[PDB]
RNA sequence: UUGAGAAGCUCAGACGAGUAGGCAGGCGUGGAGGUUUGUGACGAAGCCUUGGGCGUGAGCCUGGGUCGAACAGCCUCUAGU
RNA sequence: CUGCCGAAGUUUCCGGAUAGCAGAAACUCAGAUCAGUUUUAUGUGUAAAAUGAGAGUU
RNA sequence: UUUCAAUGGCCCGUCUUGAAACACGGACCAAGGAGUCUAGCAUCUAUGCGAGUGUUUGGGUGAUGAAAACCCAUCCGCGAAGGUGGGAACGCCCUUGUGGCGUGCACCAUCGA
């Protein structure tokens, strides 16, 4: 339950805040989770998703088939996958989007500043 | 009103304990559905708010 | 519809105690718990006392 | 008219229940008087003093023997005298003051189902009412 | 804390979880019915004493309790079972029975 | 669950569905008669059964905590009215017993 | 002792009894509140006696804490149980109430058993005048008010029932029915009074 | 005690036929002036008490068995003992699983069940 | 064992005493009907 | 003989217009605490339908067709009913 | 929505206070009083038999 | 259910009028739509206490909504300032029943104060 009086509880308010969260906000609404092996490899339980991270999804028509991230659509909390597509009327591919919170993170794109969040959150490579 | 003297107390792992607490005088009071009614019902209505 | 409706109502503090003592004497009965939904078919005792 | 009391303390339809069973299973009056007592309004049935119970019990010649005074309804103590006498008495309701000053000098209170296995044809019983102008 | 009659005036006539609001009769929930409606007789909750046959997985069990375990609902229903001849079912009954009303 | 002293307790019971903790000296309608209905299961612990005899009295002293308080007294001391009519004191009195129902 | 009496196990309630088999024993004078408090604990030590046969095993092992009782205050702890079960008999309900009749039962032919056992040492007419002394002034007392009838129509229909049972052969001459003559006489309950005779069994050929 | 009823017709609201924003529900017309409510000839009938069925008859199907709603398989279990007099009434919104469940059960239980066949399908 | 509880023991007294008193008085009030009906 | 929802069951007789008005018991809507260990993508609510029933009646339960995400029976609380 | 009771529709003083009708309660009585009643008889009224109904109060 | 056959039945609401006559209001359907909220007074009933009574101005307190609940100090308000007979109920009887002898509630008559 929650007890801060900082917080809400409020469907009205909290879906006010989801739908009205600037980008800067809305890269940790969309967060994945990580591969067991490698969830324990790091310490750590979910990261923020990000464009070239290899995932495997595990929800919808598009179960198990893996990616990476092309792109990350944020205005509208979709991941864009190359090759997980749809074929559109006139052949061409309007490629389906997922959310962030059902794909799989496999391998991670190592920048110098994840690197950096992991260590930050007790976590190690 | 005679009804059931002694209480016995549960230990931790469930077993019981060979200690015991009369039945308090409280627990023979009066049962009224009626007046518990009529006292939740008004109790109830004092975390209101206006509208 | 007007903020000054009456929300509060009172009662007398013999009524609430009176009311309190008779609603714990009723949570000694099984008979009054289990017919208030309550599943304790298999409670080793009631009123049920645990250690400190 | 009056056949179903009008409160709803539970324990007064229960001594109902068991002065309707009296009333149409003797053939006292006392049991078809008192049961038509527990129907009467809050109204009613005044309270009754100890001072007025104390005089109708000890009233002219005295002898009061061990009569048991019935009442329907309380029965309000009188700090205005002082000593109380023995006295047996039933009623549906007491005050503190008053149930401690029958049972520290005398006799004993009762309710009216302790009076009921005692006497349930009314045996020896006053019954008395308190004044009703108020 | 042990009455067949206060227990009865809340449970049969303020509220027990047990009872459906029928348009003749009310039925009673409560596993432990002989006769599956809300009775005075029938009720198990203000009967203290009480006994009641009900099936467990292909055999009739005689299920009973007594005032004098009601208030250990873990111990409060005895039960025996009841032979697959219904003959000598009905003289368990009677002499697990007897002297009840 | 009533207990008497917070040491652990509010805090390890409270995120269990439905299980409310409420202190022995503050106990509340709303939690002994929810709905209006008599009759909440209630988990007493040893050190607050024990402050009961203080916390309401008895219907003869008075509860240390609350001040000139006694428990109310009934209408009635033996509540089981089938015990008082189908006694002897009563039933060696009756008048006969006529049919519970009559013939056409 | 008390505590353990009135336990909510029998296993504990059980072992509580050939406890008492000492102190019941032992050969010093007790004060009638200390029987008293010792009742109280053996009368919740029946009240929750759950199985018919264990339940009328008790009252049999109860019955027999009579005689175990030093000579001296053997009518004392008699005279308490009538007292103790005397202002406790409104308490107990319909279904609690045919053990106590039983156990009024088993008592009431314990006390002639007594009178039985007395009766080769001291005068017949001397021990159950005694005994006659202690209906007198306890449940058979015409002052208090407090008795419910209950016990007293259930004395006098099995007053002469247990008279038999503890004399098969002859019951010798004495005042056995004195206590009821001394009730119909002078009781102030007129319904008790009234209806006494109409469900006792005196018979005067012996007396 | 046979099921007879003192009337099948229903009582259709006085006018009712005329409008559309006139409701069939049966409404006592309080006009002052009003000849139907007066009870004139050739005018409609208006309830009475006096239309009662008997008392060991009213609410029991025309082949004497009085419907009983049961919403899952608990309440199916119930009408062990009133199997001769009840009817087992399938509730509305019960899902076409549980509806098999209760619908084998009280064939079983030997109770009548009076909407047996909706949404499902045999298969042999 | 079990030797039945004695509150039925009364029942049944009070039962056969009704049950003789209204049995001897059917004798008599029979024996006059038939005197009655020829009067 | 089982017929103690004693607020139950049972028996008997007479009676039945109705405005103003007085009294009583109920039906229905939104929401509220309790409850049905309630119902629901194997289809909630709603809607239509010369399907079947229940009640003197207000009203209710159900079948079929559409429909697609919620809803209800019971005891009380409450009102923009 | 159903069930029960259900007038007054106007005296009388004077916009009214009364009354009356209808209720609602509390009382005391059927071994007591009554009646849009009828007789008997004394002088149409009055007083005292039948026919019925329990009647009277606040 | 539609339809037919025989018997029937002057448009509803308001207002008017004994009654109608009337004069009004009504093209149809959906939704919205009118004794409510509050302070004062009196009555009836229910509940708690009862020569008392009323925690909620406020203070104490409330770790799990903490605007709830729970507890009480100083005031304060509102209260408080004999005989006679008829009688409810009961006992004693005793020719029982009938009644008498009594004890006599609420209250009414009476004398009273």
């Amino acid at each position: 339950m929650k007890f801060s009086r900082d917080v809400t509880s409020s469907r009205r308010k909290q879906r006010k805040a989801h739908f009205g969260a600037p980008s800067s906000v809305r890269r940790v609404l969309m967060s994945a989770p990580l591969s067991k092996e490698l969830r324990e490899q790091y310490k750590i339980r979910s990261l923020p998703v990000r464009r070239d991270d290899q995932i495997t999804v595990i929800r919808g028509s598009n179960k198990g088939r893996e990616g990476k991230i092309t792109s990350v659509y944020r205005k509208k909390f979709l991941l864009l996958i190359e090759r997980v597509t749809r074929e559109k009327a006139n052949g061409a591919s309007a490629p389906v989007g997922i959310d962030a919170s059902k794909v799989v993170i496999t391998k991670l794109h190592l920048d110098k500043d994840r690197k950096d969040l992991i260590v930050r959150k007790g976590g190690k490579v | 009103a005679a009804a059931r003297p002694t209480v016995s107390i549960y230990n931790k792992d469930g077993s019981v304990s060979s200690e015991t607490l009369a039945l308090p005088f409280v627990f023979k009071a009066p049962i009224r559905p009626d007046l518990v009614r009529s006292v939740h019902t008004a109790v109830a209505k004092n975390k209101r708010q206006p509208y | 519809t007007k903020t000054w409706r009456k929300w509060h109502v009172k009662v007398n503090q013999n009524e609430k105690r009176y009311a309190i003592a008779s609603a714990v004497a009723a949570s000694g009965v099984p008979s009054l718990l289990l017919a208030r939904g309550h599943r304790i078919e298999e409670i080793p005792e009631v009123p049920l006392v645990v250690d400190d | 008219q009056r056949s179903k009391p009008a409160s709803e303390n539970v324990y007064l339809k229960l001594l109902v229940k068991l002065y309707r069973f009296l009333a149409r299973r003797t053939d006292s009056r006392f049991n078809k008087a008192i049961l038509k007592r527990l129907f009467q309004s809050k109204t009613n049935r005044p309270p009754i003093s100890i001072s007025k119970i104390a005089a109708l019990t000890s009233r002219k010649s005295a002898s009061s023997q061990n009569k048991t005074t019935v009442v329907v309804g309380t029965v309000t103590d009188d700090e205005r005298m002082l000593t109380v006498p023995k006295l047996s008495i039933a009623a549906l309701r007491f005050t503190k003051s008053a149930r401690a000053r029958i049972l520290k000098a005398g006799g004993e209170v009762l309710t009216l189902d302790q009076l009921a296995l005692r006497a349930p044809t009314g045996s020896n019983t006053v019954l008395v009412r308190g004044k009703k102008h108020a | 804390m042990q009455q067949d009659e206060v227990i009865w005036q809340v449970v049969g006539h303020e509220f027990c979880s047990y009872r459906i609001k029928g348009e003749a009769q009310n039925f009673c929930r409560n596993e432990y019915n002989v006769t599956g409606l809300c009775n005075r007789q029938s009720c198990p909750l203000a009967n203290s004493r009480y006994a009641t046959v009900r099936e467990d997985n292909g055999k009739l069990y005689l299920y009973m309790k007594t005032i004098e375990r009601a208030h250990f609902p873990s111990k409060l229903w005895q039960r025996i079972k009841l032979s697959k001849n219904y003959a000598k079912a009905l003289e368990q009954i009677d002499q697990q029975l007897l002297y009840w009303p | 669950v009533v207990f008497n002293e917070d040491t652990g307790i509010v805090k390890a019971f409270r995120n269990i569905p439905g299980v409310e903790i409420v202190n022995v000296r503050r106990l509340n309608l709303l939690q002994l008669a929810p709905g209006g209905h008599l009759g909440r299961f209630v988990i007493w612990t040893k050190s607050a059964f024990g402050l009961l005899d203080s916390v309401f009295g008895s219907t003869t002293e008075v509860a240390q905590l609350k001040k000139n308080y006694f428990l109310p007294e009934n209408i009635i001391s033996n509540a089981d009215v089938t015990r008082l009519i189908n006694s002897d004191e009563i039933q060696s009195i009756v008048k006969a017993a006529g049919p519970s129902r009559v013939k056409r | 002792f008390i505590k353990k009496l009135a336990a909510n196990d029998r296993k504990t309630r059980d072992k509580a009894l050939e406890s008492l088999q000492r102190f019941l024993s032992q050969k010093k004078k007790f004060e009638r509140l200390d029987f008293l408090k010792l009742w109280k604990g053996l009368f919740y030590c029946m009240w929750m006696a759950d199985k018919p046969l264990y339940q009328q095993k008790l009252s049999d092992n109860l019955a027999a804490l009579v005689p175990i009782v030093w000579i001296d205050n053997r009518i004392l702890f008699q005279s308490t149980f009538w007292e103790t079960m005397g202002r406790e008999w409104t308490g107990i309900d319909i279904l609690r109430t045919d053990k106590f009749y039983l156990l009024m039962r088993r008592f009431c032919a314990a006390a002639f058993r007594d009178i039985q056992t007395r009766s080769k040492t001291a005068l017949l007419d001397k021990v159950v005048a005694e005994y006659n002394q202690m209906w007198m002034d306890g449940p058979f007392n015409t002052e208090n008010l407090a008795f419910p009838n209950g016990i007293l129509f259930h004395l006098a229909d099995i007053w002469t029932e247990e008279l038999r049972k503890v004399y098969p052969e002859d019951v010798p001459k004495a005042d056995w029915y004195l206590p009821f003559d001394s009730t119909i006489k002078s009781s102030h309950n007129v319904v008790l009074r009234k209806t006494l005779p109409k469900r006792l069994d005196r018979v005067s050929e012996y007396t | 005690v046979n099921i007879i009823k003192k009337r099948t017709k229903p009582f259709k609201r006085h006018q009712s036929d005329r409008f559309k924003r006139v409701g069939e529900s049966w409404r006592k017309p309080r006009g002052i002036d009003s000849c139907v409510r007066r009870r004139f000839r050739g005018t409609i009938s208006m309830p009475k008490i006096g239309y009662g069925n008997n008392k060991k008859t009213r609410y029991c199907m025309p082949n004497g068995l009085k419907a009983f709603l049961v919403r899952n398989v608990s309440d199916v279990e119930l009408l062990l003992m009133h199997n001769k007099t009840y009817a087992a009434e399938i509730a509305g919104n019960v899902s076409a699983r549980k509806r098999v469940e209760i619908v084998e059960k009280a064939r079983a239980l030997g109770v009548k069940v009076t909407n047996a066949g909706a949404k499902v399908r045999s298969q042999e | 064992s079990i030797f039945a509880p004695e509150s039925l023991l009364k029942k049944t007294k009070a039962q056969k005493q009704s049950r003789e008193q209204i049995v001897a008085a059917a004798a008599e009030k029979k024996s006059a009907r038939q005197k009655k009906r020829e009067l």
